């Protein structure tokens, strides 16, 4: 890759500052772009910069340094909508617009009073097929196991983290992590 | 001690939808250093000065990509301008483009320019503020509305105030031995009898750089413009330039005339006499 | 040469 | 459509000295359009190896070109420049004056 | 704007495929990219103006054409499994300016159409311990055993799609990551209040949209042709 970004995934809590950088090999590049991409969506432009120096647009500040062939993006007061894959694009002359490998940024919720627990959920009341739900843990916390996604109950102004796990062997104990995690029986 | 970098572009369509001839040249002051000719075999940007040959292959690829995009843009413009002015396919028409930047003796940005022409006439040009356009005619007013909506002015301003100046300094450093130089003119004078009552004195200035120069005739030490002929400053072919100025004088009064030469490479203004 | 601001008329 | 007839100058790169090699220049400028023909003549015949500079123009959009070739001025040989342009009904021949 | 079609395609190896891309913004420069994990966007081909094209970083296997300003199609001459990717069309006013991207095309090239399977969906009902510990009820939907991963998951309560209280795994996981041609799995959570789940009049449904084989694709197998379908699972509210 002729365009490289800082390797992810990156993790930042809501309200904190996030920073992404980007380097390129063609010293004669004249236009530089910062794109945002949600999961399963199209790249969307955040900012562009042509000249050396800083460029501020709301909570976003872009910095360009042609001498060091360096582009960066500063995000102040990180919002939940800032969670995306960030793509650096540099034009190498003509229509040769080259992108980086992308940097994944996750804006985590601020769980004030986490109550970590692992619950067992069955397909129906009479079914033995079940999954495991690790939920309500703090954002610093991180057989099949999924990644954690942030859930938002907008009607109650409540956010919570959760991960799901399952397996193929029968009587798979979900107890198989915060030390105060609740394991009901 | 001021300098400049300029890029000239020309696209000339051929009769009967004939694909255009494209020629691009790049100048640092009065010194050409790059060229592109659509009729050449390489189909690439080519060096014309030794100090530009020290650039890497990606520099030449990137310049080639950008200059080819210029030609492809002019190729579309020639068809569009044919419709704006309601012209036929039988004729040959020309698109010209020129832009560049000037830096002062401190190598800091002085001014930028970007000018466009169709068939030798002004079309659209970026004003000195690098923020507003000057449309010569109504066809260019349509182009102004398109370019204003596409924010072309701020893109050119970034190039003219940034990229153009930054790479002009890099060129002035890499080729300082030939770019930051001044060749003082070598001067002489020729005499030619015209008739029995008058003759011609011709004042010569040869092998000088840059091309800017002023030749002034004087009679008894006073500037004279009557009975004088100036010729256009011309290149010698080795990187230097030539110019001469002539005056018809009464026969026997050749010694009453002096030629005043002004050039930035001279440590003092030069005065010539027929000897 | 310019890498931006070169648009068709 | 702006059409300008070319200004033509024929000259040598250095002061002409018989028997010493030099360059014969023909500088056309101030013309429009750019399509132009320039031949360098020796005693009325086309000189073979003739090169030219890259097409450029001035602020008023008038093009200029430098045609040149290797030559050795002698006492018996005459040189000229033959220029053809759409603004010319006939090609204009400009003899090389060693004094201009 | 700029539109791209189709948005999902399954191809047998060796077949030819052309993706459409049209733009009515009077943009001169148009682009084609492919997106792969760990590599971001990779420029395939580009076109500075109408009538011209240019090779990008990954030109091999693809070809383009720019007969006019609007259209810029991308053609896969002979489909190769390594061409399985997400393709993005884009355009800009001129070369060097900002690109506006299309919707994107998820494209999978398989050596054998028999490896395509729709998902199996199940809804797992909230735990009694969670309801009594948090006064909230989380439903979990699990889609498994599908290939490729051209899936979309959505929740429906009483016939209307919901978004609040939902989060789905960003990327499907392979059920056999140590093996080849592994089928994928995807999970999602829907969290409602305890009282809303304990109302037996509330009907919860999780449906997984699976984009499968085209109607022109030849199917010489005994099982049902894994065409584009929506597999769903349900759950009814209950107090005790």
């Amino acid at each position: 890759k002729e365009v490289e970004q800082n390797s992810g995934p990156l993790s930042v809590p809501e309200g904190a500052i996030a920073s992404l950088n980007c380097t390129y090999s063609y010293r004669g590049s004249q236009s530089f772009f910062w794109y945002r991409q949600y999961s399963g969506k199209s790249p969307e432009l955040i900012m562009f910069i042509y000249s050396n120096g800083d460029k501020e647009d709301g909570r976003f500040t872009a910095q360009l340094n042609k001498a060091s062939q360096y582009v960066s993006l500063l995000i102040r007061d990180s919002q939940p909508s800032d969670s995306a894959t960030y793509l650096c694009a540099v034009n190498f002359g003509g229509g040769k617009l080259i992108f980086g490998q992308g940097t994944e940024l996750s804006v985590k919720p601020n769980i004030q009073n986490p109550d970590p627990a692992v619950y067992q959920l069955r397909d129906s009341k009479s079914s033995d097929k079940s999954v495991c739900l690790f939920t309500d843990f703090d954002s610093q916390t991180n057989v099949y196991i999924t990644d954690k996604c942030v859930l938002d109950m907008r009607s109650m102004d409540f956010k919570s983290n959760s991960a799901v796990a399952w397996s193929n062997k029968s009587d798979f104990a979900c107890a198989n992590i915060p030390e105060d995690t609740f394991f009901p029986s | 001690g001021s300098h400049s970098m300029r890029y000239f572009f020309t696209s000339v369509s051929r009769p009967g939808r004939g694909e255009p001839r494209f020629i691009a040249v790049g100048y640092v002051d009065d010194t050409q250093f790059v060229r592109f000719d659509s009729d050449a075999a390489s189909q690439r940007m080519e060096p014309r000065a030794p100090w530009i040959e020290q650039e890497g292959p990606e520099y030449w690829d990137g310049e080639t990509r950008k200059v080819k995009a210029h030609s492809q843009t002019h190729r579309v413009d020639l068809g569009t301008l044919r419709g704006y002015y309601n012209q036929s396919e039988a004729g040959s028409h020309t698109v010209q483009r020129m832009y560049g930047c000037d830096v002062g003796s401190d190598w800091r940005f002085l001014r930028g320019y970007h000018q466009y022409a169709y068939d030798g006439k002004d079309y659209i040009a970026l004003k000195e503020d690098l923020r507003s356009w000057t449309a010569a005619d109504m066809a260019a007013q349509t182009t102004k509305h398109k370019w204003e909506a596409a924010h072309v002015a701020e893109q050119l301003r970034a190039y003219l105030e940034g990229t153009c100046v930054e790479w002009l300094r890099r060129y002035l450093e890499n080729g300082k031995e030939t770019l930051q130089r001044t060749d003082a003119p070598k001067t002489h004078m020729t005499h030619h009898a015209v008739s029995d009552h008058e003759a011609t004195l011709r004042c010569w200035a040869l092998s000088f750089y840059p091309a800017e120069i002023t030749l002034t005739w004087q009679r008894d030490g006073e500037d004279q413009t009557q009975d004088t002929e100036l010729v256009e400053t011309r290149p010698a072919g080795d990187g230097t330039f030539q110019k001469w100025a002539a005056v018809v004088v009464p026969s026997g009064q050749e010694q009453r005339y002096t030629c005043h030469v002004q050039h930035e490479g001279l440590p003092k203004p030069l005065t010539l006499r027929w000897e | 040469a310019a890498g931006i601001g070169i648009l068709t008329v | 459509m702006i059409q300008r007839t070319p200004k033509i100058q024929v000259y040598s790169r250095h002061p002409a000295e018989n028997g010493k090699s030099n360059f014969l220049n023909c500088y056309v400028s101030g013309f429009h359009p750019s399509d132009i023909e320039v031949d360098l003549l020796k005693n009325g015949e086309r000189i073979e190896k003739v090169e030219h500079s890259d097409l450029s123009f001035s602020k008023d959009w008038s093009f200029y070109l430098l045609y040149y070739t290797e030559f050795t001025p002698t006492e018996k040989d005459e040189y000229a420049c033959r220029v053809n342009h759409v603004t010319l009904s006939q090609p204009k021949i400009v003899k090389w004056d060693r004094d201009m | 704007g700029i539109t791209q079609a189709p948005t999902s395609q399954i191809l047998a190896a060796g077949r030819r495929m052309t993706l459409r891309c049209t733009q009515d913004m009077r943009h001169n420069a148009m682009y084609w990219y492919r997106q792969d994990l760990g590599l971001g966007l990779r420029l395939i081909h580009y076109s500075n103006t109408a009538g011209t094209t240019g090779k990008g970083e990954v030109p091999d296997g693809y070809s383009v054409s720019r007969a006019n300003t609007d259209d810029f199609p991308l053609t896969l001459a002979s489909a190769v499994p390594s061409q399985t990717s997400v393709y993005f069309c884009a355009s800009s006013w001129s070369f060097g300016t900002e690109a506006f991207f299309g919707q994107g095309t998820r494209l999978t090239v398989v050596e054998d159409l028999n490896k395509v399977f729709p998902p199996e969906v199940a809804v797992f009902e909230p735990s009694e311990a969670e309801i009594s510990h948090t006064q909230k009820a989380t439903l979990v939907c699990l889609a498994t055993g599908f290939y490729p991963d051209h899936v979309e998951l959505s929740w429906w309560v009483n016939g209307k799609e919901v978004h609040s209280g939902v989060c789905t795994d960003p990327q499907p996981l392979k059920e056999q990551p140590a093996l080849n041609d592994s089928r994928y799995a995807l999970s999602s959570r829907l969290r409602v209040s305890a009282t809303f789940w304990q109302d037996p009049r509330n009907h919860f449904r999780c449906q997984v949209q699976f984009y499968g084989l085209s109607e022109n694709d030849e199917w010489t197998q005994d099982r049902a042709k894994p065409v584009t379908q929506i597999v769903s699972a349900e759950a009814w509210g209950r107090a005790d």
